[PDB]
């Protein structure tokens, strides 16, 4: 029934995989370096405020 | 026009740039923006008598950015909804200096759709009762969150007119859940259950932990499968899935194509395996968080109800009903105490995801048609191929790369899920995409140069 | 239509920041 369908989209995946341009090291690198970065920024700014604000919201509240 | 044209020039307006603004600067507003936004989220309001009650709207706090009690209560949802009742009116063709227009409209329509929400959220019981409130103090919540709906619009438009990268969206989320995995990770906020002083923070906690403890063996096991706070498992969980994440991100068919108008124009155009950039993780998430919120209501409401039993059962997480087999076990004891709700999870994520794939491909115009179409227009041949099989190579690519990356981000999150890591599968897979999506920002801008 | 900034929009985040600690701060005095 369904078996063959599924069977071409297995097989169609693999070889487009296969196909892909898989990253190597110098751009793996520099893409884990950037989303580092970026998540580093908002995540340690977001900690922080939070820092910040904790004894603020104390004192307002 | 009709009788809206007065209404639509009373909200503030951000002006265009005028300039090209430099990266720099757009990363130096985008931080303001988000800065703004963090500022505003941890400020509470006005006029909470309590907040010991359950949160209605707990699982759109990450889908939608939001912070119980506090400013950012809405979150980003004066856009989400400005956006949906733009595009349902353009759709359905009533409302289509055009611009400008339909800037006033989706500025006016979004913040009446805040303010209707915030009364929602009045009359939902959090806050307190509304009717011990008063009505002065529930007019004055809902002024705190128009005029808090207000400035998340004027940060949106900050970003999306050129100050800044991205849109307010993708940030504020991206921002949340970053924010939720850093203070997971070195939180100071230290619990004690009679043990003694234990912070929240896991990295925190494995330090004091080596400090305090004269058996540092018990220490080091305590502080890495801690289950009664954050654990150091949960952050290598988390770590592995973002680098898996990256990895399966730069997936890309490149194929070469060269032009054949105006010569010489030779390039590379990059078919990503992630075809959809976590558009299957987005509605999905949406699906379930709306989905859940629509059944935690109806149980609190209709409870006995076979109809509403079958929706979903809570006790507040789901332990029964058609939410339940949506939502990620607990710990792996769950998955093997029922393992036919995590074979069922499994089943509804991947299904799911690829549909959603496989069907926004054709709905926002990726699918291999639209491709063919503007190859067609800038002669964007194949180096190979000839002009006659554009088509045909498109069809052998597009659809199954959007499927097969629909089918892998679905199986990412089942994997951050089942890992137990901070930030569930979704907000892990939601903030690494949107920062993919800053970084490809930042090359596209770098190859201008 | 009033076509502000971004140094205007900060001023006005900034302003109602601002406006929300002193309604608390007011609230607080009201109540001691
Ligand atoms: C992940 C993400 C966005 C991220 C976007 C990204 C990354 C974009 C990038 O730019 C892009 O370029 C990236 C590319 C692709 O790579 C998610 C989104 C958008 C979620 C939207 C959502 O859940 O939006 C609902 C709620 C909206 C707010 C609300 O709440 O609106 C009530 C309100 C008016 C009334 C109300 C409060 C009712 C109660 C009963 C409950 O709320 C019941 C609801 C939940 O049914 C009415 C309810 C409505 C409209 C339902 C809507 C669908």
């Amino acid at each position: 029934q369904f078996v063959e369908p599924s069977r071409q989209f297995v097989k169609d995946s693999i070889r487009l995989v296969k196909r892909c341009t898989k990253p190597d090291r110098k751009e793996f690198q520099k893409i884990a370096m950037a989303t580092a970065i970026g998540f580093a920024i908002m995540g340690f700014i977001g900690f922080f405020v939070k820092l910040i604000h904790i004894p603020i919201n104390n004192i307002i509240v | 026009l009709e009788v809206i044209k007065p209404f639509c020039v009373i909200l503030p307006e951000i002006q265009k740039p005028e300039r090209k603004i430099q990266f720099k600067e757009k990363v130096l507003w985008t931080a303001i923006t988000l800065f703004i936004f963090l500022v505003c989220c941890q400020i509470p309001l006005f006029g909470i008598m309590s907040s010991d009650s359950a949160d209605p709207f707990y699982w759109m706090r990450v889908i939608l950015a939001s912070n119980r009690g506090t400013l950012m209560e809405l979150g980003i949802s004066p856009i989400v909804t400005s956006g949906l009742i733009m595009q349902l009116l353009a759709g359905a063709k009533i409302i289509e200096k055009d611009r400008a227009l339909f800037n006033g409209a989706q500025k006016l329509f979004g913040m009446i759709i805040t303010i209707g929400q915030s009364i929602v959220y009045v009359m939902t019981g959090m806050y307190g009762d509304p009717s011990e409130m008063g009505a002065g103090i529930c007019l004055l919540i809902t002024i705190q969150l128009f005029v808090a709906g207000l400035i998340v619009l004027l940060l949106d438009e900050l970003l999306q007119k050129g100050y800044g990268l991205g849109s307010g969206i993708s940030l504020f989320i991206a921002t949340n859940i970053c924010e939720t995995i850093v203070w997971k990770a070195f939180s100071p906020t230290t619990v004690n259950t009679g043990r003694g002083m234990e912070f929240e923070g896991a990295i925190i906690a494995l330090f004091h932990l080596l400090a305090t403890r004269t058996d540092k063996v018990r220490a080091l096991r305590e502080a890495f499968y801690r289950q009664n706070l954050p654990n150091l498992m949960n952050l290598i969980a988390t770590i592995f899935v973002f680098a898996v994440v990256i990895y399966f991100q730069g997936f890309r068919y490149e194929l070469p194509i060269r032009s054949t108008k105006v010569r010489g124009q030779i390039g590379i155009y990059p078919i990503k395996l992630f075809y959809t950039s976590n558009i299957p993780i987005i509605l999905q998430s949406a699906l379930v968080s709306n989905l859940y919120v629509i059944s935690q209501m109806l149980s609190a409401r209709f409870s006995g109800n076979l109809l509403v039993s079958l929706l979903g059962t809570w006790s507040a997480y789901p332990v029964g009903g058609l939410c339940y087999y949506l939502s990620p076990p607990e710990s792996f004891g769950s998955v093997l105490e029922d393992p036919v709700h995590a074979v069922v999870y499994i089943v509804f994520m991947l299904g799911s995801c690829a549909f959603f794939s496989k069907t926004w491909i054709e709905v926002s115009g990726s699918s291999p048609r639209d491709i063919a179409k503007q190859f067609k227009d800038q002669g964007m041949v194949i180096n190979g191929k000839r002009e006659t099989s554009i088509y045909r190579e498109l069809k052998k690519i597009i659809p199954t790369a959007a499927a097969f990356g629909g089918l892998c981000i679905g199986a990412l999150s089942v994997l951050a899920d089942f890992l137990g890591a901070i930030g569930s599968g979704t907000g892990i897979l939601l903030a690494v995409t949107i920062i993919y999506q800053y970084f490809e920002i930042f090359v596209k801008e770098q190859s201008e140069v | 239509g009033l076509k502000v900034g971004p140094v205007p929009v900060l001023v006005m985040s900034l302003l109602f920041i601002a406006s929300v600690f002193m309604l608390h701060i007011w609230g607080k005095y009201t109540r001691s």
